[PDB]
């Protein structure tokens, strides 16, 4: 609970680190003494636990599983960590898959759905209480709007962690058995909130009926949380496609695959249009890797045609030809240089996934790639003075990098 | 700003009246709407009850000796206005189980509820029925209450479970420390310090 309380802190203090080390020390203490803690003795009752006479380790792992859907990030990560590390130390030696089978069997899938979508524990909340940001009430503030995004992040994290490790089948856990609200929240965020700004998050004169203002740092604070969810959506889609051979039917429940391709190809061409802020290498380094993994997941699925179709307008063999030589090597017009760099970076990312030929295929069929030849010729002749004006082009750090 | 209005509104709404004209009905409807927009959440009433559980549970009875003694005598018209008195006590002293109830008030209830029930019984009818100097039994009740308090309650867990196990979670349980809207020379940010917890020692 202290780790959960340290959510609204800064990484420079060290509270997260020290609390994590304390939790690992405790974890080692139970891991070295589980056979004595398994028997139901009479022990002190921790805060938040229901009243009882005897405490077992099974009650602790049930508490961890119930609190696995915590909106706080580090506490939820540690909750899943303790859950997976403590399930084997039960009276049996069953894997978490078999344990969740019988626990799911005793209480149906709805127990797991309420655990994942409950937004914590106790009172019903989370995306099940508020699937969209239209369910909220009161004057809209920058503090309140991020809570929905945190709840969506928590739900995505628990679902991804419990699906990717072969713990519960995707069809069993998010099929048509009962209400899920996860696909609805994902579709609402991808279509209505993604590829937008905070002015679209505040809708347009809703029930608040107040224009108010918006601080410059409020935009960045909203954009960080906004860009955090699209990434987790990409790993969620990748995990579903890679784990479930029949997962395309469940992916059809997204109802916004066109919008998913929209955000994917917009993250390709220019990530900063969505809201991805420059300045930190850590956030932007993970983006090409998850994009390539998502591409390789979609390519081995019955979604290749729609991905390719949505991709061609964004990257076209004629657009690169018409943009690659427009007043190049000049002291001005840096926007053309930036656009060419973005296009070539998108082409590299397409080559990483193995779709470069399909997006930009050969048009000459003479054992020599059409686009690559022209790019070579452009680079080899762009360093020449050209004609007979006796002017040798100069190259700077950016021009050499783009060449 | 729904707090600097909500505290004086709760103070004022205890004693209201309304006429039978159209303007009175309009005022009643407007007060109803204001209460509807002001009573949302329920955190304020929980805070009020939790703070009321810290009250000494015999002094509240001692002020009873200050209140119904005003009824005793005079009263050419006794009236039925004392019907809210018994509800006010039984919602705070006579109920064996009330929201926010701690162990101290529970012990006081378990040790005096049957006592004053057999002392008067159905106090609404009996109090208006009998009007004489028989009310000297308040001393008999109050001496026992004064020697029954014994130690102070001490920590918050024995006083009020709500204050001891208060916890601020997302999108609900929003509470602000009272006395921050000065209302002078400037508008207020609403950054205003909010309540996060209570120290366990009283």
């Amino acid at each position: 609970e202290s780790l959960a309380l340290a959510h609204a802190d800064e990484k420079s203090l060290g509270t997260i680190q020290q609390c994590c080390d304390a939790i690992d020390h405790l974890c080692r203490i139970i891991e070295k003494k589980h056979v004595s803690l398994n028997k139901a003795k009479k022990r002190r009752l921790p805060r938040g636990f229901p009243p009882s006479a005897s405490l077992c380790l099974l009650d602790l792992v049930k508490w961890l599983l119930a609190h696995c859907g915590r909106p706080q990030t580090e506490c939820r990560h540690k909750s899943i960590e303790l859950f997976y590390k403590f399930v084997p130390l039960l009276p049996g030696n069953r894997s978490p898959n078999l344990w969740l089978k019988d626990v799911l069997k005793e209480e149906g899938v709805s127990f797991l759905i309420n655990t994942f979508e409950g937004g914590g524990c106790g009172q019903p909340s989370g995306i099940l209480a508020q699937p969209t940001l239209l369910y909220l009430r009161g004057p809209f503030s920058l503090q309140a709007t991020l809570c929905w995004l945190d709840l969506l992040l928590a739900a995505l994290e628990c679902y991804n962690t419990f699906i990717g490790e072969r713990t519960v089948g995707a069809l069993q856990v998010l099929g048509t058995e009962a209400q899920s609200s996860l696909l609805k929240a994902v579709a609402f965020f991808l279509e209505s909130i993604a590829m937008h700004d905070i002015i679209a998050a505040e809708k347009c004169f809703g029930t608040g009926a107040a224009g108010n203002r918006t601080s410059p740092q409020e935009g960045e604070r909203y954009n960080y949380s906004k860009c955090t969810v699209v990434v987790r959506i990409m790993e969620f889609t990748t995990t579903l496609l890679n784990t479930s051979p029949e997962g395309w039917k469940l992916l059809k429940k997204d109802l916004c695959n066109t919008h998913l391709m929209r955000v994917l190809v917009q993250t390709l061409c220019e990530p900063a249009s969505i809201g991805f802020n420059i300045g930190d290498v850590q956030v932007m380094a993970h983006l090409p890797d998850v994009c390539v993994n998502l591409m390789k997941a979609l390519k081995m699925s019955p979604y290749k045609d729609i991905l390719e179709t949505h991709l061609r307008e964004k990257i076209t063999a004629q657009s690169i030809e018409e943009l690659c030589a427009v007043n190049l090597y000049g002291p001005d017009a840096q926007v053309d240089r930036s656009r060419l760099a973005a296009v070539v970076s998108a082409c590299k990312q397409l080559h990483r996934a193995g779709l470069l030929h399909n997006i930009l295929p050969s048009q000459s069929t003479d054992l020599h790639h059409s686009v690559g030849t022209e790019l070579l010729s452009l680079v080899y002749k762009g360093i020449a003075p050209g004609d007979e004006r006796q002017c040798l082009p100069s190259l700077d750090l950016s021009c050499k990098q783009l060449a | 700003y729904p707090q600097a209005i909500v505290y004086p509104f709760i103070i004022s709404s205890e004693s209201y009246s309304f006429k039978d004209t159209s303007t009175g009905h309009k005022n009643k409807e407007f007060v109803a709407r204001i209460k509807s927009k002001l009573d949302q959440g329920g955190v304020i009433q929980d805070f009020i009850n939790a703070l009321d559980q810290l009250s000494n549970p015999e002094l509240l009875f001692k002020d009873w000796s200050n209140d119904v003694r005003a009824e005793l005598a005079k009263t050419p018209v006794n009236k039925k206005n004392i019907e809210k008195m018994y509800e006010r006590m039984y919602a705070a002293l006579g109920d064996p189980k009330a929201p926010g109830l701690g162990a101290f008030r529970r012990k006081f209830i378990q040790t005096f509820g049957k006592e004053f029930d057999k002392h008067f019984g159905k106090g609404g009818s009996k109090l208006l029925r009998m009007k004489l100097s028989d009310f000297n039994d308040i001393t008999n009740m109050l001496l026992l209450k004064m020697n029954k308090d014994s130690k102070p309650p001490g920590n918050l867990k024995e006083c009020s479970p709500w204050m001891s196990d208060f916890k601020v979670e997302f999108l609900r349980n929003e509470l602000e420390i009272p006395g921050q809207y000065d209302g002078r020379g400037k508008p207020l940010p609403e950054y205003h310090v909010r309540i996060a917890g209570f120290d366990e020692r009283v």
